[PDB]
C-alpha cells in the first residue's frame, strides 16, 4: 500500500513552480499541479481523518493554482468531511468556506447555501460562535430566496431569527419573524409552524418592552389566519401582553405555567419570557 | 363521578395531542415522498437517454472492430374525528404513491443493470481495439 | 355510536399504516440495492469513457 | 406508526440523492463515451 | 472560459445563410447552421453555470433555432427542453412555456406522442400555477390525456383527465367536468389499484351535476355507482351525495351545509369541493329567494 | 453451455505465474490472471443458474483472487461482493463473512468508506443472527457506525450505533452502551424527525445505568431528558424511568415488576427492555439478600 507520507512529499516536490530560465522551457505548470493533486488526494483516501483533511486541502491549493477551482470545491468538501468527522471543527470551518467561496463565485448559489447552513451549524453547536452563525443562517436563507426555495429559506431564517433573540437582537429576530409569516400566509403545509411565527414574534416584541407591537401582532395573526385566532399559542400571546400591561410578574409566571402543562415551552420559550418576567420586576422596583 | 370526567378530559386532550403530531408526520412523510418521486423520474429519464446512447455506442464499437367535562370532551372528539380522518386518507395515499413507486425502483434497478452491463461489454470490445 | 364508529376507523387506520410500514422496508432494500447498482453505473460509464477515448487517441 | 414512517421515509432520502447523482455522472460520462467512438470512427475510416 | 457574449456573436456570424453568387460555391448551409448552434449551446452552458439562467435559455432557444434550420429537429427538441429547464428555473414561465411548445411541436411531428404528452401536461401545469391561464391549461391536460390514452398508458392518462375535469368544473364548465369523469370512472373499473379513487370520482361527477342544477343526473350517478361498485355503495362518499341530492331536491341550503359540515368532520372537504359546494349551496337559495 | 468444472480447469492452468527462463519472453502476467478471473466469473454465472450456490462463491472467490494478482482490485471488490450474495443466499455464512471482509478491505482501500461501511453493517447481522458472535457483531456496527459519521450520514451512523449500543447492553457492558446512548442522543437532539427515536434513546440510557447500579446517573439522566426535550418530559418513558429510579432506590423489587407491568401493558417492553429490567430487579434482589 503506498505510504502517504511519501505521496505528500512527492506532491510537494511536482508542486513547485518554475521559476526563471526553465519557465522558458516548461510548458504549463497547470499539469504539475494537477499531478501534486493527485498524489494528495491518494495520501487522503490511505489516511481516511485528521490526516485526510489535511492531505485534502493540500490537493485543493493545487488544484486551485491548476485553474481547476471546479474539483478544489469538490475537494475542500472532502477536506471537511474529514474535519468535522475528525472533531477538528476549526478546520471543517475553514475548508466550508473555501468552498463556499469557490462556489459562490462559480454561480452555484445553492450548494453555497447548502454549505453556509452546515458552517452556521457547526459555529452554533461546536465552537458557539453566536454571530457567525445568524450571520450564515441569514446569507444561507438569502440565497436560497433568490432560488424560490421557501423552505429551505425558512429553516434558514428560522434558525437566524431564533439565535438572534437568544442574543437578545429582539427587533431584528421579530423583523425575520415577520418575513417568515409572509412568506407561509396561505400555504396549507405551513399552517402549524405558522401559529409558533407568530407566538415568537410577540414574544420578541415583549422582550424589547413593546407591549403594542405585541398587541398588533396578535391582533394581524388573529384577522389573517382563522387557525391562529382560535389556537392556544393567541391566547397565551394574549394573557402575556395582558400581564405586561398591567406589571404583574406573578401571573405571567401562571400564565407560563398553564401554557405549559398543554404545550411544553421549549427552551428558546423558557429563555425569552425568562427576560420579560425581569423586565417586568425591574419596572416594578423602579416604581418602588 | 368529577375524577373520571376529569381523567376523560386529559385522555381526550392527549388523544388530540398524538392524533395532530400524527398528522404533522404524515403531511412531511407524503411530501417527502412527493420529492423523491420528482428525483426518481430525473434517474429514469437519465436512464433512458443511456439506453439511446448505448445503443449508439453499440454500433459504433461494432464498426470500430471491423475496421363543561361533559361539553369538552364532544369538542375533544370532534376534533379527533377530524384529525383521524385526515389520518386515514393519508394512510391509504401513502400506500397508493408508495406502491407506484415500488413497481418504478423494481423497474429503475432492472434498467440499471442492463445498462451496466452493456457498457461493460463495450468497455471490454474496446480494449481490444 | 359515535365513539365506536371513531374506534373502528382508527383501528382500521393503524392496520393500513401496519402495511405502509411493511411496504417502507421493502422500498429500503430497493432502493439500498439500486444505490449499489447506480454506483456500478457510474464506475462502468466512466471506464468507458477512458476506454473509448484510448481508443480514440490510438486511432488518431 | 406515523412517526416511525417519516423516520425511514427521511433516511431513504440519503439513497435517493446518491441514486440520482450517480446516474446523472453516469449519464455524462455516457455521452462523452459515444462522442469518443465517434471521432475513433471518424478516423479509422 | 470563453466570453459566452463572443460565442454568439461568432455563432450569429456563422448563421447567416450564402445568399447570391457565394451560394454557388458553398456547400449546404447546414453544416454552419450545426456550428452556430454548438456555438450557442458553449455560451448556454456558460451562461447556465452563471445562474443568470434567462440568458442561457436564450440562448438555447438560438441553439434550437439553428438546429431547426440545420434540419436536425431531434436535437432542436432536446435544446428547446433544456431552455425550458432554464427558463423554469428562472422563474421566466412565458419563455418556458414558449420553449415546450416548441419542443411538443417537434416531438409530435417525430411521432413521439409519449414525450408530447409529458411536456404537454407540464406545460399546463406551468398554465395553472406561474400564468393562472386556465383555459388552455385545460386544453392542455385533455390533449396529454388523450395523447396517454393512444399510448395505453391508462394512469398518465387518468392523471392528466382528473386535472382537466377539476379545472372545467372550476371554471362553471360542470356538464363536460362530469362527462370526464364518467371517463374516469369507466377507465378505472375493474382495476383494485384504483379502488380509492373511484369513489372519489363518482362524488365529484355528482357534484357538477349538482351545480348544473341537474339533480337527477345526480342521483342516476348515485345508483351507478352504488350498483356498479360495492365499495362505492357502503361508502361516505355515496351517503354524502344522497344527502346533498336529497337537500337539494327539498331546497333546503341549510341541511345541505349541516350535511357538508357533518362530511367535513368524517372528511375534509378539499378546496375544489368546497367551491363546488358552496355553489350548489347558492343555486338552491336563488330558488328560495325566486320563490318568495 | 460450456462444463463450469472444465472452466474451473483452465483458470487454474492459465493463473500459473510464468516462472524462470520463461519470465523473460512473457508479457505482464496480469493478462494470464484477467482471463482466469474471466473463466472463473463465467463457471461462478453456470453454478448461479444452477442454483449450486456454493460452488458459485467459490468460483467467484477464485476469480476476485485472480483479478487481486492482476492489480483490477476494484473488480476484486466487485467480485467478492458476488460470492458473498452466492454464500448468503446458500446458507453458507462463514464464507460470506469472509467474502464481505475481503470485499471491505478493497472496498476500503479505494477510499470507498460508505459502501464499505454497508458491507460492514451487512457482516455484522451475518455475525448477530446466523453466527452469533456478538462480540465481532459490537466491533462490526462501531465501525459502521464511525464510518457513516464520517460521511455525515446521520440516519446510518444511528442505526449502527443503536445496533451497538443494544448489543453492548445484552453483553453486559451497560457503562459503554450508556455512552453509545449519549452519543446518540446528542446526534439526535433538535431534528423534529427522530423526537420518538430519542424517546426511546433517554430510556435505555436509564436502563443501562441502573444495570450497572448506578442510579444517580439514570437520575441525572432523567433530569437531563426532562430538560433538553419537552416531549421526553412528559412521556411515558420518563415517568417510567423515574419510577424505576424510585424503586431502585428504594429497593423494593417488587415495586419495580409493578411499574414494569403497568408500562408494558401501555408499551410493550420489547426483548431487550425485558431482559436489562431483569438485571435490575437481579441487583435489587442481590442487595436485599445481602442485608438479611
Amino acid at each position: 500500500m503506498s505510504d502517504p507520507v511519501e505521496l505528500l512529499k512527492r506532491a510537494e516536490k511536482k508542486g513547485v513552480p518554475s521559476s526563471g530560465f526553465m519557465k522558458l522551457f516548461s510548458g504549463s505548470d497547470s499539469y504539475k499541479f494537477e499531478e501534486a493533486a493527485d498524489l494528495c488526494v491518494q495520501a487522503a483516501t490511505i489516511y481516511r481523518l485528521n490526516l485526510a483533511g489535511d492531505s485534502f486541502l493540500k490537493a485543493a491549493d493545487y488544484q486551485k493554482k491548476a485553474g481547476n477551482e471546479d474539483e478544489a470545491g469538490n475537494t475542500y468538501v472532502e477536506a471537511y468531511k474529514c474535519f468535522k468527522s475528525g472533531g477538528n471543527s476549526v478546520n471543517a470551518v475553514d475548508s466550508l468556506e473555501n468552498a463556499i467561496q469557490i462556489f459562490t463565485h462559480r454561480g452555484q448559489f445553492r450548494r453555497g447555501a447548502n454549505f453556509k447552513f452546515e458552517l452556521g451549524e457547526i459555529l452554533e453547536n461546536d465552537l458557539h460562535d453566536y454571530a457567525k452563525a445568524i450571520d450564515c443562517y441569514e446569507l444561507a436563507g438569502e440565497w436560497y430566496a433568490q432560488d424560490q426555495s421557501v423552505a429551505l429559506s425558512n429553516k434558514c431564517f428560522i434558525k437566524c431569527a431564533d439565535l438572534k433573540a437568544l442574543d437578545g437582537q429582539y427587533i431584528e429576530a421579530s423583523d425575520i419573524y415577520s418575513k417568515l409569516i409572509k412568506s407561509s400566509m396561505g400555504n396549507r403545509l405551513s399552517q402549524w409552524s405558522l401559529k409558533d411565527y407568530f407566538l415568537k414574534k410577540g414574544l420578541c416584541q415583549l422582550a424589547a418592552t413593546d407591549a403594542v407591537a405585541a398587541a398588533r401582532t396578535l391582533q394581524e395573526g388573529q384577522s389573517e389566519d382563522p387557525n391562529f385566532a382560535d389556537s392556544r399559542e393567541s391566547n397565551f400571546l394574549k394573557s402575556l401582553i395582558d400581564a405586561v400591561n398591567e406589571g404583574d410578574s406573578e401571573q405571567l409566571s401562571e400564565h407560563c405555567k398553564e401554557f405549559d402543562n398543554f404545550m411544553r415551552l421549549d427552551k428558546w420559550k423558557i429563555t425569552i419570557l425568562n427576560k420579560i418576567k425581569e423586565s417586568i420586576q425591574q419596572q416594578e422596583d423602579d416604581l418602588l | 363521578i368529577k375524577f373520571t370526567k376529569q381523567s376523560s378530559v386529559a385522555s381526550t386532550r392527549n388523544t388530540l395531542k398524538m392524533a395532530q403530531d400524527a398528522e404533522r408526520a404524515g403531511m412531511n412523510t407524503l411530501g417527502m415522498l412527493g420529492h423523491q418521486s420528482e428525483q426518481l423520474n430525473n434517474v429514469e429519464g437519465n436512464l433512458d437517454l443511456m439506453k439511446v446512447q448505448n445503443k449508439v455506442a453499440d454500433e459504433k464499437v461494432a464498426e470500430l472492430k471491423k475496421l363543561e367535562m361533559e361539553l369538552e370532551i364532544d369538542r375533544n372528539l370532534d376534533q379527533i374525528q377530524q384529525v383521524s380522518n385526515r389520518l386515514k386518507k393519508m394512510a391509504l395515499t401513502t400506500g397508493k404513491e408508495l406502491d407506484s413507486q415500488q413497481k418504478r425502483l423494481n423497474n429503475i434497478e432492472e434498467s440499471t443493470d442492463d445498462l451496466d452491463i452493456n457498457l461493460h461489454m463495450n468497455t471490454n470490445r474496446l480494449a481490444g481495439i | 355510536s359515535r365513539t365506536a364508529e371513531l374506534q373502528a376507523e382508527i383501528d382500521d387506520t393503524v392496520g393500513i399504516m401496519r402495511d405502509n410500514i411493511n411496504k417502507v422496508a421493502e422500498r429500503g432494500e430497493r432502493l439500498t440495492s439500486i444505490e449499489d447498482k447506480a454506483d456500478n453505473l457510474a464506475v462502468s460509464a466512466q471506464g468507458f469513457k477512458r476506454g473509448a477515448n484510448r481508443v480514440r487517441k490510438a486511432m488518431w | 406508526l406515523f412517526n416511525d414512517m417519516e423516520e425511514l421515509v427521511i433516511e431513504q432520502q440519503e439513497n435517493v440523492d446518491v441514486i440520482d447523482k450517480n446516474v446523472e455522472d453516469a449519464q455524462l460520462d455516457v455521452e462523452q463515451g459515444v462522442g469518443h467512438t465517434d471521432k475513433a470512427v471518424k478516423s479509422a475510416r
